[PDB]
């Protein structure tokens, strides 16, 4: 099994699965996506062809997939804004879009291994490997429809409250 | 707002 290693660490390694890898890689990528979608509480997921996506996985020293990041190409995204408080979690965004390259469609870390910089290293791996001969900046990635955990992560990782978001309608 | 998640 040829394996595409992006980065190696003392506590595991980050690998990437591309749309034109062998079937065994694409099934493992799918199994991992299924677990993530389920973890997020989806019963059914009907979307475009995964042939657009790239799947990054953080593999522990025990050969377990404990982190997963699915990236897809995007063109534009929107700065997130805090929902104004009511007089007596959600988010909004700006109306003007900004240019962006990489949209993080799903990001997940096994719960017992959270707060160990796994997600941060997966995004790092993406920023260095998504586009040939370029390292994306934090202003060139966006996150789809973030969960509360996603917001807290992205605002720290990107070092701003108004990080880029995508994958929404009106 | 609909959103590809919620
Ligand atoms: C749609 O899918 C969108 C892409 S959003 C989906 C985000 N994923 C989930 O909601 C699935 C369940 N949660 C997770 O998988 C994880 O919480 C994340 C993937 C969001 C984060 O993973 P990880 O725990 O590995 O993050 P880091 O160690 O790299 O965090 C770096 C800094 O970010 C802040 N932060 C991160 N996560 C936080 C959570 N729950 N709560 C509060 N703050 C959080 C921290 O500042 C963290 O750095 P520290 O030095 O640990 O404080
Ligand atoms: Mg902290």
């Amino acid at each position: 099994k040829k394996e595409r290693v992006i980065t190696e660490f003392w506590d595991g390694k980050i690998i990437m699965v591309s749309p034109d890898d062998p079937k065994y890689a694409l099934k493992k990528a799918e199994e991992v996506r299924e677990l993530v979608d389920s973890e997020l509480g989806f019963q059914q997921v009907s979307l475009r062809c995964p042939s657009q996506t790239r799947t990054y996985m953080f593999v522990s020293n025990e050969k377990k997939i404990v982190g997963c990041l699915i990236a897809e190409p995007i063109r534009e995204a929107y700065r997130v804004l805090a929902e104004p408080p009511s007089l007596h979690r959600a988010w909004r965004c700006s109306t003007e879009p900004e240019p962006a390259i990489c949209g993080i469609s799903r990001i997940w870390v096994f719960a017992l291994m959270r707060r160990k910089a796994i997600a941060s290293r997966m995004v790092d791996a993406v920023r260095s490997s998504f586009m040939y001969g370029s390292v994306l900046t934090t202003e060139e990635i966006a996150f789809s429809d973030p969960t509360p955990d996603g917001k807290l992560f992205a605002s720290t990782y990107c070092k701003v409250p108004d990080f880029l978001v995508y994958n929404f309608v009106s | 707002v609909i959103g590809a998640k919620k």
